RNA sequence: CACCCUCGA
DNA sequence: TGCATCCGTGAGTCGAGGGTG
DNA sequence: TTGTGGGAGCTGTCACGGATGCA
């Protein structure tokens, strides 16, 4: 919690006795919480390394036409489009499977390009708001993954070589800034990666239909009448 | 998974994990989380054993399921599953990797009962036995390169 | 008894003495084989004679004379 | 002696026949070693007769002490005269 | 200011705003008072009788009273113990440290035996054993090493209630446990279902009504007391049986699984479990706690302290009413006791066992094991042929004392880096250990700072590592209650009038009152000037209260602070992390050849140094009669003499040098308590842990980048950071299976040049200079006939020189170690010396090194600002002031502001102020800033000695004013402006640096982390004979671990051949490593790696578990992993000339 | 389903369930359960030997009871005790309270040799101690290039000991190789002028724990420096998370040509400039440089 | 050999 | 035979110094 | 191989999943 009495003094003026005694509590709590957080991070990193160490690049191209749709930008009612913040983590460093239609004949990208910064800027200037890219999820590689579906290598900047073991690199990349997650936090990451039924379970819609809300006392009741004619 | 299909659960999990790592303000590209998620959907549950020797409810590889279906359709109710990284690591084909990872006693008992023979082709397996790992410079196409000067340079 | 041996010590013990070796080479092959089967390995005299398919007298005489030659040739104690 | 190029590794339950086949002998006594002489006791947990000789090419009672007599077994103590490096690969057994 | 309580103490003018109404107590009393209570010393006798306790019972006296008498089964004979007496010490402290003995004294007891049948009495004096004694420094000597017994934090015995939310139903469940000082626990828990179960000795939960009826309470009598509570009624409705004897036999059937029951044995066992003082004992602390928590008896009768039935009924009623929650609770006879759950970490419920109580608890086990043998011999020995001597066996008592002082977690190797480290180690409080909590049970809640730690346990000083919060230093003014509770002093206030009466309060007695603050305004009459005062409340509530409700007031600021923490100037200007780091790094500073008291300090250095013990203090007033580098002889006023011997170049436990030097001259008159000679880190009486260095705060060519530090080469040339490090090497000649070893100079195959520094014995000569690999002691060992090489066998058979066959096992100097040989100690078996079995001779050689400051050595100030030395520039390259004075150390700017230790900048400003001196402008009175604090600080000469007490001392405005009064240098120039900065000149180019840089004087320490101790490398060395991997540790010349994460990194790189080389030919391959060495020596290519031996070990260990593991070939063929027999003989026969 | 998962495995190619019961207990060789000598005639106790000793004692007492015709109650007690002792030998503490030793410590069972962080797999198979490796405190040394590092003279001499011995025998400083070893150990001044030659273009690996990503190990070209500290380029700190508040780093020496090539090409310092996680620059000017610019 | 204590990043 | 309980897993890396059984 | 005799230690950890044992 937060104590109702704060530490009003600055460390230039010098804290009083009680201000110092109260600050020490939080200081030591933070030290101990970091001591536990680093261990949890190490455990998760080890589990990821073990679950992903059979994932290496084993061929040049999956040749699959499947992919994942990435959102490059969304637009206001005004002509100005807002740049999607995920471009660096979702769109950048990918290879696309379907060329940008651009609403005209102009195909702004060839199938399999690097999608570097100039490609992203050219797609944003043309007015294309969504793209489809090759994804490691939709690869049909028999063993491991393919270089073209994976994307460029972050370190080298070029297309990933074959011998690269992207599984361990991915586990390290995910687990290295693990000691920075503070309190919905790192336990949430563990709950997701361990495929656990969440603490607070919010159900989803089972089928398209018309909803019916029933408000009782501390207990709701939602009933959806489906379109297929079933129960 | 059971409502919207696996290609949607992959997006959901990647989005949630990246949502946490962005709430803390960390630049992690989605491809790493996708590489991790890909291994959580590599198995399927058998509802009806059918003509194969799979036990129902047991988790078998998807490619293995399809390939052994082709062998028995030449002479089968599979449902995609989402399992945790621990349960996926313990379900590997190499008993040595599973024994070195976690829960050694149980893994060893189960492997002895089923008389498991480890194919001995994995990163951790080759590490344990002291063999060149099957990655990087250990891949066959890289490790068996032949090198000799050209004749034009051999003359000089 | 045996210490904690490094690969360095193990590889260096596998090398020849280079001083007793020369003295063994200076003796004729007969004296050399005689003293090898007598003092190095530890065979009895009759067994050494059976190995060399020669009588006892020649084995013993070669042993004694090669011993004297090696004693006069080495003369190195520490 | 090994090129680290083999196909597979196999595990399974070992039968009592496999256990006795592995073993080079049976331990009958809880004794470890004679404390006055620092020598292993016969039919014990460290017995040289079943496990192997502690010193290279040396039997228990001291009859054969050199590499000259190798591969043979001393008839007075039953100790095989060979390298002591076999004391880490020769298992025993206990008949219950 | 003067602080003249210590005679001859140097004058350290203080910025203290307030006056000290109570002085710092004996810093070592936490050890000495406990030990003196254990012994029964006249000091403790007078103190206890004077302190108000007219019940003097020593620890040994208590154990003997509890043991006496020892009656037999027949009741015919009895043995009583009395009068614990100590004979004089066996050997002095230095003698015991020299001869690997334990400083001890004999223990005698008067053992009176009485035979009732014949009615005869035989007293005697029996020898109990050698009781190890505590030195004057509060430490022990065990087997020649100095040790400290750290006080252990343990929960006090008593009844404790706790609140636990339900796992599923969320319904709050209240549990309670009764924990004795010794005996069986007693737990009472409520369940999810409305049942009240009693868990006795952690057996299956039985209904509480079973125990109630087992005590004899009938059904109608049991329903009455718990009538208002329906949970007890609901449990009685769900009860299994109903009755007294049936409940007794039910308890017996529960407590003993697989046993036919009986009502007689049931009654006897249930009575013996909790109500017999033999098997069960609630200590005086436990009885006090239960009588204060249940209000059973207020007349304070200490007798009958074992699980009274009314106490059990009162605990059950407390629990059932706690589920309700009524404040007022009164058992029949009780007195208005509140109902609430107990805080386990509150220092009222968390006591500490000091050294005396731990030794007493070990002696208790020893004496019980002795009593067993006593009663065993009573039956088998013929009467009238027995004496108290024959009945008593002192073997288990000696074994228990030895086991405690040797293997207990609370007996610790003393930290002897400097006086401060040991002083804090003796006042340290540890939570782990036997009797308390283990490490896996140490949750985050036990480690946090508690409000009851205020003035008892310092919150700042605690380790950073996995022992964080589990280890904490006692507060300055605190002391330990006879019950084991930590008390603290407060000034009593009477209707807003603060008095000079000091009262010591425990954690319980403090939460009942209102404690004021030390910095509250107080007039000369002793009353609060302000109408309201800021105070602390029961639960740690800080609030403003009118001055008429104040009960007590803090005796001083820094009352919540430890010794080490109270030595950080401007503590309140530092965050707790860096303050903790500074307090922990003050104990890691090494002693330097010359000590230098800090230019800016606190009031703690003086008394901390004198109470540490490494300083020489006069026991009685007199005139010095003689002074030598070896001793000081004083002549008292009554004619008696006294002499103090000097520790000269004495090695510490951690290799630091303990050296003492006299600070008095012949003819001087010294008072009782004055410092006569300085210790390792003492300068004229005060803790001098480091040096005052001229520091400039600026980035300099990246050599101070990222906490690196730049030093002036002057510090190397003048030896201002040079220290002395002594190391003790040891070797023994003993007996082997082939014969006896001999220490001799005659070494086979060694030149006479290498043995040049050896005497006739083969020992190096005193004063010789030895380097890496030099011989210290020559030793030869009878050579095993089996390992005789074929060449050696051929030589011994040809020449027949079968005389004095040996091999070289001589002691050598480890890698990276050199220095001058200081001394040689030698013990022989020919001469009568105590040596272990088969050890004929033992020789120790002491080597000292003068280490100057160097690259990579670790420096640090008092504010948590640490750093290694990146570059030491020549004195010309160093930036210098206007008058050509070069700075000594350059600390980078980027470090300071982000760590939140601004105290270093203030220390630097005040250090320049004290180095150059000042004079406040007296024209037109005293300025407004210099009016409040400074009285004698209005002027100060150059190199003045000043102190800024923490939570007191120099205010920011006063430092700002002093920065203007800076006296000029010898040339009339004021080098430092009022901003604390100065124009420096780049000593490399010459052009002056553009902007002014903050310069001043800072106290810098030399931490005990030096490159000479840490650098290590290993091409090839020893291997562990089990897994055949390289050994570990710099001392064993071991290799570096390539852990799992390193292999992950190597794989992520894809460097397969590197990873294989690291795991096969560098670690495990027994034929591949020698092959690699042979290939590198002959300049050939590196061969192909083989199979790791640890994998073969794994296979064999799997086979040990009845697991048939077999490596298969390409197609189902069993592969044999073996050696090859004749692969070695070919090269041998070839190099012998076959 | 759960029961069939067990039965169907036994239903194949012999593999009788009889193996789950033992008529003979295998004994691990003595070298894997050593016994060393202490001071005063004391001996060290391998827990495995104590467990085997309890098993053998109880088996012998059981045989002596059988032959003596004891009451079946006592023989059953002895059979139960033998079963429990074998259970402890195989996995102690798995069932019931563990078997204690000196100080009530649980005896390390045969299962403990493989379980846990310090078992065989994780402690001796996945990671091992290596030869030709050392460690030391790191200092900054901003003068060297990105691909270089400062290596103390003593460290470099110890690491390349066989290389410097070979080069000392190449030239006539040493007559034979054993004299070369003695000369290197005595640190005679002829070695140093040789050392600088054998170091040229021979990369080393620098590692700092915890190795969180692959950049925690990087290859550098060693430059001989004076002192006992490892000079570390100020740009790689962001990759190593290494400050100079007392940090230590370890040096590994690759020997084989493939390993040296992997160091020069795959692990070279100047080759890894970008974070493999986000592609952002890591060798970028970090704090001081920043202000300087 | 195993276990324990303290400490460093 | 339907769950609540109990039990059996897992919980950071590397390094330095000192002990004893 | 004979009047009597029953341990030392400790829960002061938290989260999770699935076989176990019971109502
Ligand atoms: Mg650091
Ligand atoms: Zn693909
Ligand atoms: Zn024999």
């Amino acid at each position: 919690e937060f104590i109702p009495r704060p530490v009003k003094s600055s460390f230039r003026e010098g804290l009083t006795v009680l201000e110092y005694f109260i600050n020490t509590h939080g200081a030591r709590k933070g030290l101990a919480d970091t001591a536990l957080r680093t261990a949890d991070s190490g455990y998760l990193t080890r589990r990821l390394v073990d679950v992903s160490q059979d994932v290496i690049v084993r061929e040049h191209d999956c040749q699959t036409e499947r992919g994942i749709v990435v959102e490059l930008a969304e637009r206001a009612p005004d002509g100005t489009l807002i740049r999607d913040p995920y471009i660096e983590t979702s769109a950048y460093a990918r290879t696309l499977g379907t060329d940008a239609v651009d609403e005209a004949g102009n195909v702004i990208v060839e199938r399999g390009q690097d999608l570097g910064d100039p490609e992203i800027d050219a797609l944003l200037a043309a007015g294309i708001t969504q793209v489809k890219v090759r994804s490691v999820l939709t690869c049909a590689t028999s063993t491991g993954v393919c270089a073209t579906c994976y994307g460029r290598s972050m370190a080298t900047g070029k297309l990933v070589d074959i011998g690269e073991a992207v599984g361990i690199v991915a586990a390290q990349s995910i687990g290295e800034p693990g000691t920075q997650l503070t309190m919905g936090g790192l336990p949430r990451v563990q709950e997701l990666f361990e495929a656990r039924v969440p603490r607070g379970k919010a159900p989803i819609a089972d089928v398209t239909g018309r909803v019916r809300l029933e408000d009782g006392e501390r207990f709701y009741k939602i009933t959806i009448v489906p379109d297929d004619g079933g129960e | 998974l059971r409502v919207q299909g696996p290609r949607e659960v992959q997006i959901h999990l990647v989005r949630e994990v990246q949502e946490v790592y962005r709430a803390q303000g960390v630049s992690i590209h989605d491809k790493h989380i996708e590489v991790i998620v890909r291994q959580m959907l590599r198995r399927v549950t058998i509802i009806d054993s059918g003509s194969t020797e799979f036990l129902p409810g047991s988790l078998i590889d998807r490619a293995e399921f399809e390939a052994e279906n082709r062998r028995v359709v030449a002479e089968a109710a599979g449902r995609p599953v989402l399992m945790g990284i621990t349960k996926a690591s313990l379900a590997t084909d190499s008993w040595l990797s599973a024994a070195s990872f976690q829960e050694t006693t149980r893994v060893l008992t189960d492997a002895a009962i089923n008389c498991r023979s480890d194919k001995l082709n994995g990163l951790k397996e080759n590490v344990i036995i002291g063999k060149l790992i099957p990655a990087g410079t250990g891949i066959n196409r890289y490790r068996n390169i032949a090198v000799q000067p050209t004749e034009e340079a051999r003359a000089a | 008894s045996t210490g904690l041996r490094s690969a360095e010590v193990e590889a260096l013990e596998a090398l020849p003495d280079t001083e007793i070796k020369e003295a063994l080479q200076a003796l004729p092959e007969e004296f050399r084989m005689a003293v090898y089967y007598a003092d190095v390995e530890g065979f009895p005299y009759k067994e050494i004679a059976e190995i060399m398919d020669t009588p006892i007298g020649t084995v013993m005489s070669r042993l004694h004379r090669g011993r004297r030659q090696l004693r006069g040739l080495l003369a190195d104690v520490a | 002696l090994d090129v680290n190029f083999f196909d597979e590794l196999r595990i399974g339950l070992a039968t009592a026949e496999d256990i006795r086949q592995w073993s080079y002998g049976e331990v009958k006594k809880p004794e470890t070693i004679n404390y006055r002489t620092l020598k292993p006791e016969k039919d014990g947990l460290f017995c040289e007769k079943i496990f192997g000789p502690t010193r290279d090419w040396e039997c228990y009672c001291g009859k054969y002490k050199r590499v000259r007599f190798k591969g043979i077994i001393c008839e007075r103590c039953g100790v095989e005269v060979t390298r002591a490096k076999v004391r880490r690969e020769r298992m025993g057994h206990i008949e219950l | 200011s003067s602080n003249n309580s210590v005679p001859g103490a140097p004058n350290r003018v203080s910025f203290a705003k307030l006056r000290e109404p109570l002085e710092v107590p004996g810093l070592l009393d936490v050890q000495t008072d406990s030990f003196e209570w254990l012994i029964g010393s006249p000091r403790w006798r007078e103190s206890a009788a004077e302190r108000g306790d007219v019940n003097p019972v020593g620890g040994l006296e208590e154990v003997l009273y509890e043991l006496s008498p020892i009656e037999d089964f027949s009741g015919s004979m009895s043995l009583s113990f009395s009068d614990p007496r100590f004979d004089d010490v066996k050997a002095p402290v230095d003698e015991c440290k020299d001869k690997d003995m334990t400083y001890a004294a004999p223990l005698f007891v008067t053992a009176e035996f009485i035979n009732n049948n014949t009615g005869e009495i035989k007293s005697q004096t029996v020898f109990m054993g050698d009781f190890p004694m505590m030195t004057e420094k509060g430490t022990f000597i065990i087997n020649g090493t100095e040790r400290v017994v750290v006080s252990q934090l343990v929960r006090s015995p008593g009844v404790y209630f706790d609140e636990t939310i339900d796992k599923s139903t969320d319904k709050t469940l209240h549990s309670v446990k009764v924990i004795p000082s010794r005996g069986a626990w007693l737990e009472f828990d409520v369940d999810k279902r409305d049942t009240v179960g009693v868990r006795i000795d952690r057996k299956r939960r039985q209904p509480v009504t079973v125990l109630l009826k087992a005590l004899g309470w009938t059904s109608e009598q049991i329903v009455e007391r718990f009538g208002f509570s329906e949970i007890m009624r609901s449990t009685l409705e769900k009860d299994n049986t109903v009755g007294t004897d049936e409940a007794l036999l039910d308890i017996y059937r529960k407590l003993r699984p697989g046993e036919p029951p009986t009502k007689e044995s049931a009654q006897t066992l249930l009575e013996n479990l909790f109500f017999k003082e033999k098997r069960y004992d609630l200590a005086r602390v436990g009885r006090y706690k239960v009588n204060k928590k249940l209000g059973l008896h207020v007349g304070e009768p200490i007798t009958s302290s074992t699980l009274t039935e009314e106490d059990v009924v009162a605990t059950i009623e407390y629990l059932v009413r706690l589920h309700e929650g009524q404040t007022t609770m009164t058992v029949p006879g009780g007195v208005e006791v509140p109902v609430e759950t107990d805080d386990i970490d509150h220092f009222g419920n968390r006591r500490l066992r000091t050294v005396g109580e731990l030794i007493q608890n070990q002696i208790r086990v020893g004496m019980s094991r002795m009593e067993r043998v006593v009663r065993e011999r009573m039956t088998t020995q013929d009467v009238e042929a027995i004496t108290p001597q024959t009945l008593i066996n002192i073997r288990p008592v000696v074994a228990a004392i030895k086991e405690f002082f040797g293997t207990s977690q609370l007996s610790q190797f003393m930290d002897q880096n400097n006086p401060l480290s040991g002083l804090t180690h003796k006042r340290r409080l540890s939570a782990l250990g036997p009797g308390g909590l283990s490490r896996e049970r140490a949750g985050l809640e036990v480690r946090d700072v508690h409000p009851s730690h205020y003035g008892r346990m310092c919150p700042i000083e605690t380790p950073e590592g996995p022992n964080i919060g589990l280890i904490g230093s006692l507060s300055v003014y605190a002391r330990v209650n006879p019950f084991g509770f930590i008390e603290t002093p407060y000034r009593k206030v009477v209707d807003g009038v603060v008095s000079d009466e000091i009262v010591y309060l425990t954690a319980d007695e403090e939460d009942r009152h209102v404690v004021a603050q030390a910095n509250s305004p107080i007039d000369a009459d002793g009353r609060f000037v302000e109408p309201r005062v800021l105070v602390r409340r029961k639960a740690g509530e800080v609030e403003y209260v009118p001055s008429s409700e104040v009960d007590y007031m803090d005796v001083s600021p820094r009352q919540m602070v430890s010794v080490a923490t109270a030595m950080i100037p401007f503590l309140e200007h530092d965050d707790a992390n860096r303050a903790l780091m500074g307090a922990n790094m003050q104990r890691q500073a090494v002693p330097l050849v010359r000590s230098e008291a800090p230019l800016v300090g606190t009031g703690m250095e003086l008394r901390a140094a004198i109470d540490a013990g490494d300083v020489v203090v006069a026991e009685e007033s007199g005139v010095i009669e003689e002074v030598s580098a070896d001793y000081i002889t004083v002549m008292h006023d009554n004619g008696t003499r006294r002499t103090y011997r000097m520790r000269k170049f004495a090695r510490s436990n951690h290799g630091t040098c303990a050296n003492q030097c006299p600070i008095v001259d012949a003819g001087d008159r010294v008072e009782a308590g004055q410092v006569i000679a300085d210790g390792p880190c003492t300068d004229d009486g005060e803790m001098a842990l480091g040096k005052n260095l001229l520091v400039a705060i600026m980035p300099w060519e990246g050599h101070n980048y990222e906490d690196a530090i730049i030093l002036s080469n002057r510090l190397v040339e003048e030896d201002v950071l040079t220290s002395i490090h002594i190391e003790e090497h040891e070797i023994d000649a003993r007996d082997t299976k082939l014969g006896a070893e001999e220490i001799t100079r005659d070494i086979p195959n060694i030149s006479d040049e290498v043995l040049a520094d050896l005497d006739e014995r083969g020992i190096v000569r005193i004063g010789a200079e030895v380097r890496d690999g030099d011989i210290l002691v020559g030793k030869v060992t009878p050579k095993g006939e089996t390992e005789l090489t074929p060449e050696e066998r051929l030589l011994r058979a040809i020449f027949g020189e079968k005389a004095r066959e040996v091999r070289d096992t001589s002691l050598k100097v480890p890698h990276g170690e050199s220095g001058k040989v200081i001394g040689i100690r030698v013990f022989s078996r020919e001469d009568e010396d105590e040596l272990p079995a088969g050890v004929n001779e033992l020789v120790r050689v002491y080597v000292a090194q003068k280490r100057k400051i160097s690259d990579g050595d670790k420096l640090a100030g008092r504010h948590g600002n640490k750093g290694v030395i990146g570059k030491i520039l020549p004195v010309e390259d160093m930036p210098f002031l206007a008058d050509g004075t070069p700075v000594d150390i350059i600390l980078n700017t980027h470090g300071v502001p982000r760590r939140m230790n601004i105290g270093q900048i203030l220390e630097t400003h005040l250090g320049w102020c004290a180095h150059s001196g000042w004079k406040v402008d007296a024209a037109k009175g005293v300025p407004d800033w210099a009016a409040r604090l400074p009285d004698e600080l209005l002027e100060a000469q150059p190199n003045a000695i000043v102190s800024t007490p923490v939570f007191d001392g120099a205010q920011e405005a006063e430092l700002q004013g002093l920065l203007s009064c800076t006296l000029p240098n010898r040339d009339g120039d004021v080098l430092v402006d009022a901003d604390g900065k100065a124009m420096l000149f780049d000593g490399r180019s010459g052009e002056p640096f553009p902007y002014p840089v903050t310069v001043g004087y800072m106290y810098i320490m030399k931490l005990h982390h030096l490159v000479d101790d840490k650098i290590h490398a290993r091409s090839t060395g020893p291997y562990s004979m089990i897994t055949q991997q390289p050994l570990g540790g710099k001392a064993q010349f071991g290799g570096q671990r390539f852990g799992e994460m390193e292999c992950w990194a190597m794989q992520a790189y894809g460097a397969a051949y590197t990873l294989q080389e690291l795991l096969t030919i560098k670690s495990d391959d027994t034929v591949g490593r020698v092959k690699v060495y042979e290939a590198i020596v002959k300049g050939e290519n590196i061969p192909e790696p083989g199979i790791p031996e640890s994998f073969k070990v794994l296979l064999k260990e799997l086979q040990s578990l009845c697991l048939n593991v077999e490596v298969l070939s390409s197609d189902g063929a069993a592969i044999e992993l073996r050696e090859g027999e004749d692969e070695d003989l070919e090269r041998a026969a070839a190099n012998l000339g076959i | 389903l759960k029961r069939l998962k067990v039965v169907a495995a036994f239903q194949q190619s012999g593999n009788s369930p009889m193996g789950m019961v033992l008529d003979a207990v295998p004994v691990i060789p003595p070298e894997l359960r050593p016994m060393v000598q202490l001071d005063g005639g004391r001996f060290a106790t391998s827990d495995l030997n104590d467990l085997y000793r309890r098993v053998i004692n109880r088996n012998n007492r059981l045989k002596r009871l059988i032959d003596l015709g004891a009451p079946e109650i006592i023989v059953n007690n002895e059979k139960r005790m033998l079963q429990e002792s074998v259970d402890a030998l195989f996995d102690n503490g798995r069932r019931g309270r563990p078997v204690t030793g000196p100080g009530n410590r649980p005896l390390k069972s045969l299962s403990d040799l493989l379980k846990g962080k310090q078992g065989r797999f994780r402690q001796n198979l996945l990671g091992k101690r290596v030869d030709y490796s050392g460690r030391s405190v790191i200092v900054v040394g901003p003068q060297l290039k990105l691909h270089q590092c400062g290596l103390p003279k003593l460290m470099a001499l110890e690491l390349f000991k066989p290389f410097v011995m070979k080069r000392l025998v190449d030239l006539n400083h040493a007559q034979n190789i054993k004299s070369a070893k003695r000369m290197v150990e005595r640190q005679r001044p002829q070695v140093w002028d040789v050392l600088e030659e054998v170091i040229a273009e021979h990369p080393v690996l620098l590692n700092r724990a915890p190795t969180l990503h692959r950049l925690g190990i990087q290859a550098f070209e060693p430059m001989l420096v004076e002192g006992k500290a490892i000079q570390l380029h100020p740009l790689v700190c962001e990759a190593f998370n290494a400050d100079f508040d007392g940090d230590q780093m370890a040096v590994h020496l690759p020997l084989s040509a493939e390993a040296q090539a992997e160091a020069r090409i795959l692990m070279l310092s100047s080759n890894n400039i970008l974070s493999p996680a986000s592609g952002r620059p890591l060798a970028m000017p970090r704090l001081d440089m920043v202000t300087g610019l």
